[PDB]
């Protein structure tokens, strides 16, 4: 976007009210309405879709593969794509490495449950399209994953899993799948005005702000990988520690019951 | 780089056509005439259609095949324009639309339709296969180049041969060139494109809800004539009358009854300029041959 | 007391007066007395229709009005720019509409008024009293030969804008009135643009004086005193457009005041974005136009 | 393969092997590259680990696009001889340069200007028998110097300090962050996490003051 | 895009290097008594194998012609070059593999994947009397 | 040989459709408000597009702008999960997409009214998601739904079908699993009339079946942009309607 | 679940995985079902009214007649619809030109032969098509037809929706034929079908099996010998699984290709593989395991212990497959082999003669026989059949049913009735065929 300058002073001061106020005027730890839709692409294990209120919008979808996992070290992919962007992009890639630290394979991946037998295993594949965005994305993208985790099931193994000896070929029934189970983590974008501390930073307030973080929550608290994070570069103004150690708990305490509003079934 | 034309020559070709007009002297319907003369390597071949010059090579070399088809050998045409041809071209645009308008027919009419055996490439399997290539070169355009680079491929499959081969396992013996003779290619049928050329004399809607078909095609559009044209299609078809390729890829809307009856006119021309080359090829290689009779009567 | 709303479906990829409506493709009539205008094409006699949109008869006029599209600019409205670009004595700068208007030189009001009379030198300071993206009051003149059309601000009233915020709509449900400017209780000042951009901003003494210091027209400064009662309320005033927009209503001057007195239930100004009590609120006022006038 | 480039054949292969509180240390050095107008070398060795690698200014340079009110920095992260990190493992740390040192440079005493970054991550030893995590503070130590070099504006030395797979990044002698970079790690272990970093700050950039000072 | 052509030119108009150079004597690991491996090297002489070698020229604060330096640095390098000590398995697991052609058959020969040593390593054998150098 | 059954002697196909069948068809209009005003989703079969359209509007520089008519941008996507088997790179310069590029540009240089939009632009996006064979004229059925879908100035409907030939006979509406098996032809047909905007054949066909190959997909052509209209009707009445 | 199209017509999902090359590729499709599916026979009245024409412009031929073999009351007039088993029990008692003259083929029946044979499939094809005035062969669509699809129950394996599907299909069927009083005779042998008609469990069905059908009818004596079908001094083995040999092939453990079985050694034949060079004998009579002469197989070399002179992992034998082609190069000492699994059978009908020894002359009940040959060198089959006294001078034709693990000699049946030793014409026949002479002459759809 390009704002104007009168805007960003009072912007600026009216978020940096000590009795904060954001531009719609939520509560500083709200977020914003969205849908979540998912299990809607047949061909895939799973799939997922998900509304912001701004309008921006991705799909991400979930094929799997059988695979040795000794000869592989990954066994879970991520690959991104944003529309109305090229390839060698900043924002495509760091967001894209991104989701791949957050779902190392044993950090918060939890690949026993991943695992198919004595020498193979399942290779994921989390390949996803925005269609739009207004905003620094990441935090809306985690969601559908988590979503698309939930949506997904694999076919069912039939013959054994010890293939060091006899070295069978494993097999699958032809109808019968099961649910992942998995605990998915998840993503926030935070941003940091004056003394206050917003939380889902819409466009605007993704504009004016001094800096921003980005948290990552799995297993129902607090984890790595953590990022410092510049929206605008107009505005990049640094900050005090105990706001940074004030937001965590600002998120831990508010963080379960959007999980639980999405742990809702 | 804009070829720039005034509206009053725009209207003038249009008139011609009009009354039953066109510059170079031709037919609507008739096509250039095609002289096919052969360099002394095998294929190699210098094609020329009056304006139009091309020229093409076919070569072959030693590879491993791919994992995809692990049974058969390699093959790929390469058409890379050079702006020595025309001053509208980049340096090697791989990424114009025009080039692709190129590649794919060509690449559909070759590669896709498979006219070559790529299994008579399989030298060993997995191991060691051919590596063949298609060069293609623009030397000055009239247009008809994806025609002339029809022919210009299908003409140097016909004259080129591959030396002599022995196996034994890792030891696969090249044999001398002069030695032991090189060995030509199969082809399994002749493909021709007809490049189709298409002039609305009217507006739009004339063309959409006036029902009269009145469009005007003619075969092979000059360079000037082709600046102009509103539908571009071409068809390209075999000695046996079946269809390798049609792409009519928008532009001007098109009856279908026009279409047929278009390509049955392509069919009795591309036939005898078919058994021209098929006398060529057979007329150098005896010229060949009455110069091999000249050579060891001679030596 | 909630973050966010979420609420799940699952297993889809969705949820799932009278006049002629008629398809591009379409034939109208082949009388040939009508005449032929927007919308429509033809053939000497068959009337043919472009967009999905409706027959116009005007008393020999037949014309297709769409029903979608972009803001149609039209001479003298009341419209909200942002600053596009620069150029040579002129400017750029944004609708919403197809193109960008045009905005020459001299176009606008100058600090100390007429008596700055020209300059060579202004053009050196394009930059100075304009730069990007900003918003103010423009009023449009007249067009160009396609249909793009320019800008001016012959008053003081025109101007950039400061004081408030900024919110934008699509064009369709902004009514017509011989009015635009619109002052509300609250101290506080709507700046209808025609095209679907919409300013807040506090009143001013210059809008005080329109029911009864010239050198601050290019300024980035508010009033530096701006109560947060004054800015809590303009957030109230900001959601129940989008309350309207969302569904799907003619704005009037006095249904927005019917809005703000709706909204006089909560409190809690950050419940005023849910999807049902917007529509709540919208189903208020639907109920609420089934008794007056 | 690639037409722009000298490959070899393609059939060969590269070659292949199987098996058959600690100190840091530094040599800064600027004022070597005529292109430049800001240098800077940077030795490092830590007890398993020798790492060197170069940053390179080019500054201001004009820009084609259009107007700005100020400067615009631009950042390159290259693989030099042996170590190989991800390409998109690259961007992401270039994408955490660029936010500390929009909280450094007067861009608003450049307008319309440019900035180019180049850093070659040039030869590294980890002969130990988040790799890429031990070397981010390093890097802003190295940009910070070929920055004085080439002689803009900057509000302070800032640095980084390293604590086991955390980066933390510092002004005002650490009673401010600049810069948060955190790996798996403890839980809560943050408190800690303050403290070795911000020693290694606080012993990074005396020595960097003394890299030009006593120039 | 000229300099890593220019050079190889002259590299082979210099003929420094006959491909006896690059002709590898591959050992065999004995899988030996107890589980444990010697690598069984022939010495002074079914397939062969060979080095192919790669360079690359990173080139800083370039103040005019660099074609001198990047031939100059070459040749120090040149010398410097240690042939590492390569050799195949004893017997390698990756034996030959068949594939069915639609009634037919072929076979795929074995896949001897060469290793190089760890440790041993031989140094470069060097026309040495035509190691240039150079001047503009 | 195939272990199938490609077209019964009893008239029936795979999942036992006839020759002169089609697969389930669905659109819609305004699928996304908040993101271009042309906005509508496909379903025909399990060929799933989404469509996007952008403009009358600004260039991004003042090199790519005319001062006579619109230009029109032409961006497939196609994903590595569009089919079964997942695809390892990427496509976004393949040159077997970008004849489709091309193709659809002059498919759509002359429907709409180029002159009346001049110094702006066009984008159409294409968003590949589940892919059932038939693809291409797949494609274009979605593309007359999104010019419409702002109402952007055009003649008429256009309408698109692959037709695939089993020996002797036509197979109107084929699928994958029959685009690998047989002959196929694509046909983009334009309106009510016999004249086309595209004509695509890459199989090998005998001459002789093909004008009554062409004259079979005109029918199906025909209820195409049929089906296609009725279903904006009823969404166009739901608007004033509800509107009013 | 499902949805409908305004042609009242219906549209849902049929999805899977493809267990190919062992991968794990889910397969979807969308499914159509229809509602002008045709009874196809004679009497009925209403399915011809919904008869469309093809491509080729063609409305197809009702060919079931009113009359069908009529049998005793409760069966009447009757139709016949199979198993797939008893198909592939019983697939030449189905070309008795004798009997069983009006059979409907169910999709799904149709679909598990085209799962299990290829060249069998090749039959039912032939069958269908080229019946005739005689002998008539539908194939109805059943799972085409909406008023005999089912889905898939939970809680459901495959299999019990292929029996409940074809329960489903038969109970349609005498609903669309009360009004002509011809029966529907539903054919099994799987006892556990036999078990839930029982009960009569929804449908007052004909539930009969093969003999239960057998045994009902006016000229049964003389096909009931093409019905198909301790012994013991030791066990033979087996072959492997499925995704053991699939697990074999890939890893070079596994070979496949051609074997000869000696006459003058009954027990002794070698292979010719790709790998290979030599001819690799396989020595044993549990070795050869119970295969016969020409048959694709599957084989393993076998330890050097066994190898001759004229451990659990595969790491060890492919290191001893190495050796082998060293001890090829030997020909000292060269390796011998056995089978593991069976690739395919190169069996067909058969055509021999009896023993003396295995028949009874005062007896005329059923009794063991054994059939000699005139392959010299594959074995006897052990024969539980009536009419031996008849057949002893005669020529037979039989067809293999089976091998179990006991059997020394396999269980197979008598097939077609031929004529008397050393007559001119049956010598005629047999030499035809054992020869692979087609003589039969040319069928309804020939002479179109």
């Amino acid at each position: 976007m390009s704002l104007s300058v009168a805007e960003k002073s009072y912007l600026y001061d009216s978020l940096a009210s000590t009795p904060s106020i954001r531009p719609d005027g939520r509560l500083p730890h709200q977020f914003r309405p969205i849908e979540i839709f998912t299990d809607f692409l047949p061909s895939s294990n799973g799939s997922s879709r998900i509304i912001a209120s701004d309008g921006s919008e991705c799909i991400v979808s979930i094929k799997s593969k059988v695979v040795d996992h000794h000869v592989e070290n990954e066994l879970l992919q991520v690959d991104v794509d944003i529309a109305g962007q090229r390839d060698d992009a900043l924002v495509v890639e760091t967001i894209t490495s991104l989701l791949n630290k957050v779902l190392k394979s044993g950090s918060g991946v939890d690949s026993s449950k991943l695992q198919l037998t004595k020498k193979y295993s399942f290779k994921i594949f989390v390949d996803v399209l925005v269609i739009s965005s207004h905003s620094h994305p990441v935090s809306l993208i985690s969601f559908a994953i988590y979503s698309a985790l939930n949506s997904t099931y694999l076919p069912k193994l039939i013959s054994a899993f010890d293939d060091l000896e006899v070295e069978e070929l494993p097999t699958f029934h032809d109808y019968d799948m099961v649910k992942l189970d998995i605990n998915p983590p998840l993503v926030f974008i935070l941003a940091v005005v004056g003394n206050n501390m917003l939380l889902d930073p819409a466009a605007n307030e993704s504009e004016v702000a001094n800096n921003g973080l980005i948290i990552s929550w799995s297993n129902g608290k607090i984890t790595s990988p953590i990022r410092s994070v510049a929206l605008n570069d107009s505005n990049v103004k640094s900050f005090k520690p105990h706001l940074l150690k004030q937001g965590l708990a600002m998120v831990e305490k508010y963080a379960p019951d959007v999980v639980r509003s999405l742990e809702n079934l | 780089k804009d070829i720039e034309i005034s509206a009053s020559e725009s209207k003038f070709i249009l008139e011609a056509l009009r009354q039953n007009y066109r510059l170079d002297g031709r037919s609507f319907d008739q096509f250039r005439d095609v002289e096919i003369t052969f360099g002394k390597e095998f294929g190699d071949v210098s094609v020329k259609m009056g304006n139009t010059k091309v020229h093409c090579r076919i070569s072959c070399q030693i590879a491993q095949p791919y994992e995809d088809r692990p049974f058969e050998g390699l093959f790929v045409i390469s058409t890379e324009i050079s702006p020595m041809a025309g001053s509208q071209f980049e340096n090697g645009n791989i990424t114009g639309e025009d080039e692709v308008l190129c590649s794919r027919i060509i690449e559909k009419s070759v590669r896709r339709s498979g006219a070559l055996d790529v299994e008579g490439l399989c030298i060993v399997a997995g191991s060691k296969c051919w590596a063949v290539r298609a060069d293609v070169h623009f030397l000055d355009c009239d247009g008809g180049f994806i025609d002339a680079s029809c022919i210009a491929v299908m003409a140097g499959l016909m004259h080129f041969k591959k030396p002599d081969i022995t196996v034994h396992g890792e030891q696969i013996i090249v044999h001398p060139v002069n030695e032991r003779e090189p060995v030509p290619l199969g082809i399994l049928h002749i493909p021709i494109c007809v490049t189709f050329s298409f002039f609305n004399p009217q507006d739009t809607e004339e063309n959409i809800k006036g029902e009269t078909n009145s469009e005007i095609s003619i075969i092979d559009a000059t360079l000037k004539e082709e600046l102009l044209r509103d539908g571009v299609l071409t068809v390209t078809l075999n000695k046996n009358r079946e269809v390798v390729q049609v792409s009519k890829a928008g532009g001007l809307p098109m009856d279908a009854l026009t279409l047929m009856k278009c390509c049955h006119e392509a069919y009795s021309i591309i036939e005898k300029i078919t058994d021209q080359i098929l006398q060529l090829l057979k007329e150098d290689s005896e010229k060949r041959n009455k110069y091999a009779a000249m050579l060891t009567s001679e030596n | 007391s909630e973050v966010i709303t979420i609420t799940k479906r699952n297993g889809a990829f969705q949820n799932s007066s009278d006049s002629q409506i008629v398809t591009p493709g379409e034939l109208v009539t082949d009388d040939p007395i009508w005449m032929r205008g927007h919308g429509t094409y033809f053939l000497d006699n068959m009337t043919y229709s472009s967009v999905a949109g409706t027959v116009s008869r005007v008393n020999r006029l037949l014309s297709v009005i769409p029903l979608k599209g972009r803001y149609a600019p039209e001479t003298g409205d009341h419209v909200v720019g942002r600053i596009a670009e620069v150029g040579n004595k002129r400017w750029k700068v944004d609708i919403g509409g197809k193109q960008h208007a045009v905005l020459m030189l001299g176009s606008v009001n100058l600090p100390g008024g007429i008596l700055r009379r020209k300059s060579e030198s202004d053009e050196l300071q394009m930059r100075s009293f304009l730069k990007e993206g900003d918003l103010l009051n423009a009023e449009v003149q007249s067009l160009f030969q396609d249909g793009s059309a320019s800008l001016h601000t012959r008053s003081l009233k025109y101007g950039k804008l400061r004081n408030g915020m900024f919110c934008q709509v699509p064009s369709s449900l902004i009514v017509r009135a011989k009015n635009h400017t619109h002052n509300l209780p609250g101290n506080i000042t709507v700046v209808l643009g025609v095209n679907g951009y919409i300013w807040l901003r506090k009143t001013s003494q210059m809008d005080l004086a329109r029911d009864t210091s010239s050198w601050q027209i290019y300024s980035d400064e508010n009033d530096p005193s701006i109560s947060n009662n004054i800015r809590q309320a303009i957030c109230r005033y900001a959601n129940v457009i989008k309350a309207l927009a969302f569904c799907e209503i003619g704005i009037t001057q006095q249904r927005i005041v019917s809005a703000y007195e709706a909204s006089m239930v909560y409190s809690n100004v950050g419940e005023l974005i849910e999807k049902n009590v917007m529509e709540s609120i919208g189903s208020d006022i639907l109920t609420a136009e089934k008794m007056r006038g | 393969q690639d037409r722009r480039r000298l490959l070899g054949p393609a059939a060969a292969k590269p070659m292949a092997f199987s098996n058959t509180e600690s100190e840091q240390e530094l040599s800064l050095h600027t004022g070597f590259i005529e292109n430049c107008n800001g240098s800077a070398l940077v030795e490092a060795r830590s007890l398993g680990h020798q790492t060197s690698l170069i940053t390179a200014v080019y500054g201001p340079r004009s820009i084609r696009g259009s107007f700005t009110s100020q400067g615009t920095i631009s950042i390159q992260l290259k693989n030099g001889l042996l170590e190989k990190y991800n390409t998109n493992e690259l961007k992401e740390v270039s994408s955490f340069l660029m936010g500390i040192f929009n909280s450094v440079v007067n861009l608003s005493r450049y307008p319309k200007s440019g900035i180019d970054i180049f850093v070659y991550l040039t030869y590294d030893k980890d002969l130990t028998n988040s790799q890429i995590s031990s070397l981010i503070p390093h890097c802003i130590t190295s940009i910070t110097l070929a920055l004085a070099d080439a002689g803009i504006e900057l509000v302070d030395m800032a640095g980084a300090g390293e604590a086991n797979g955390t980066v933390v990044s510092f002004i005002k002698n650490g009673e401010e962050i600049v810069g948060f970079w955190k790996d798996d790690g403890d839980d809560e272990d943050l408190l800690e996490c303050l403290d070795r970093c911000k020693e290694q700050y606080n012993r990074y950039r005396d020595l960097m003051i003394s890299c030009l000072m006593n120039q | 895009m000229t300099i890593s052509q220019k050079l190889h030119d002259s590299i082979l108009h210099s003929r420094i290097l006959p491909k006896k150079a690059l002709k590898v004597k591959a050992g065999v690991r004995s899988a030996n008594e107890d589980g444990t491996f010697s690598v069984l090297y022939p010495d002074e002489l079914k397939r062969k194998w060979s080095y192919v070698l790669y360079a690359k020229i990173v080139v800083l604060s370039r103040t005019g012609p660099v074609f001198d330096l990047c031939w100059n640095s070459l040749m120090y390098a040149l010398q410097s070059v240690k042939l590492p000590r390569a050799f195949i398995d004893e017997r390698a697991s990756d034996l030959r593999m068949t594939i069915r052609t639609r009634g037919r058959s072929a076979t795929i020969r074995e896949t001897y994947e060469i290793i190089c040593d760890q440790t041993k390593s031989v140094p470069l054998m060097i026309n040495a009397k035509n190691i240039a150098f150079a001047s503009n | 040989m195939s272990r199938l059954e490609i077209y019964s002697p009893e008239g029936l196909r795979l999942d036992g459709r006839r020759w002169n069948e089609l697969r389930r068809f669905e659109s819609s209009i305004n699928t996304h408000p908040h993101a271009a005003d042309g906005s509508s989703y496909m379903e025909q079969g399990n060929n799933k597009i989404i469509t996007l359209v952008k403009g009358p509007k600004e260039p991004r520089l003042k090199s790519q702008m005319d001062t006579s008519k619109a230009l029109l941008n032409v961006s497939v996507n196609i994903t590595k999960f569009s089919k079964f088997e997942r695809s390892k790179s990427s496509h976004k310069n393949e040159r077997r997409v970008l004849e489709i590029q091309t193709s659809l540009v002059r498919m759509f240089e002359k429907n709409v009214m180029l002159n009346i939009y001049p110094r702006t632009v066009i984008d159409i996006e294409i968003h590949v998601l589940e892919q059932d064979g038939g693809i291409m004229g797949s494609l274009i059925n979605g593309i007359t739904l999104a010019l419409i879908d702002a109402g952007i100035s055009m003649f008429d409907y256009i309408s698109g079908i692959s037709v695939g030939l089993y020996d002797t006979t036509p197979l109107l509406d084929t699928n994958s699993l029959e685009e690998n098996a047989m002959s196929t032809v694509t046909l983009g047909v334009v309106g009510k009339s016999e004249k086309l905007s595209l004509l695509l054949v890459e199989d090998k066909i005998p001459l002789d079946r093909l004008e009554n190959v062409l004259a079979i997909g005109i029918a199906g052509a025909h209820r195409v942009r049929d089906l296609m209209d009725e279903e904006l009707r009823k969404h166009a009445q739901k608007r004033v309607s509800n509107a009013s | 679940r499902r949805k409908r199209l305004a042609d009242g017509l219906s549209v849902t999902q049929k999805v899977f995985v493809r267990s190919r090359n062992g991968g794990a590729t889910k397969i979807v499709r969308e499914h159509y079902l229809r509602s002008d599916i045709p009874c196809l026979s004679r009497s009925c009245t209403k399915c011809p009214q919904i008869v469309v024409p093809d491509a080729q412009n063609e409305l197809p031929k009702f060919i079931l007649s009113d009359s069908p073999l009529e049998l005793s009351a409760p069966i009447g007039k009757h139709y016949v619809v199979l198993d797939t088993n008893v198909v592939l029990q019983a697939i030449d008692l189905l070309e008795n030109p004798n009997c069983f003259f009006d059979v409907i083929v169910p999709q799904i029946v149709l679909d598990e032969v085209r799962n299990k044979s290829y060249p069998v499939y090749t039959r039912l094809r032939t069958l269908c098509r080229d019946s005739d005035d005689h002998k008539r062969f539908i194939v109805f669509h059943n799972e085409f037809s909406e008023h005999t699809f089912v889905e898939r129950l939970p809680n459901e394996t495959i299999n019990d929706r292929n029996d409940r599907a074809i329960r489903k299909t038969c109970q349609w069927y005498s609903e669309h034929l009360k009004p002509y009083d011809i029966n529907v005779v539903l054919v099994t042998n799987d006892r556990l079908n036999r078990e839930a008609a029982t009960k009569e469990v929804e449908s007052n069905i004909i539930t009969k099996s093969l003999v239960q059908y057998i045994e009902l009818l006016p000229n049964a004596d003389d096909i009931r010998d093409s019905i198909p079908q301790t012994f013991s001094d030791f066990t033979f083995p087996e072959y492997y699984s499925t995704a053991r040999v699939m697990g074999g092939l890939k890893n070079g453990v596994l070979y496949q290709g051609n074997i000869q079985i000696s006459e003058y050694n009954f027990l002794e034949g070698s292979v010719s593989l790709p790998r290979f060079s030599k001819p690799v004998l396989i020595v044993g009579q549990k070795n050869l395991n119970r295969a016969f002469n020409g048959d694709q197989v599957i084989v393993e070399l076998l330890p050097q212990s066994e190898w001759k002179a004229p451990v659990i992992s595969d790491k060890q034998r492919r290191l001893l497959a190495k050796d082998a082609m060293i001890a090829q190069r030997s020909k000292k000492i060269q390796p011998t082999a056995k089978v593991v699994y069976i690739q395919r059978r190169s069996w067909r009908q058969y055509v021999g003669q009896l023993a003396p020894s295995s028949v009874d002359p005062q007896s005329s009940s059923t009794q063991n026989v054994f059939v000699i040959l005139m392959d010299k060198c594959l074995p006897k089959v052990r024969i539980r059949t009536r009419r031996a006294a008849e057949l002893l001078d005669k020529r037979i034709v039989i067809s293999i049913d089976s091998w179990p693990t006991t059997h020394k000699y396999p269980l197979g049946h008598f097939v077609r009735d031929l004529g008397t030793i050393e007559s001119a014409q049956a010598e005629t026949e047999a030499l035809l065929l054992e020869h692979d002479v087609e003589y039969r002459p040319f069928s309804k759809k020939v002479l179109e």
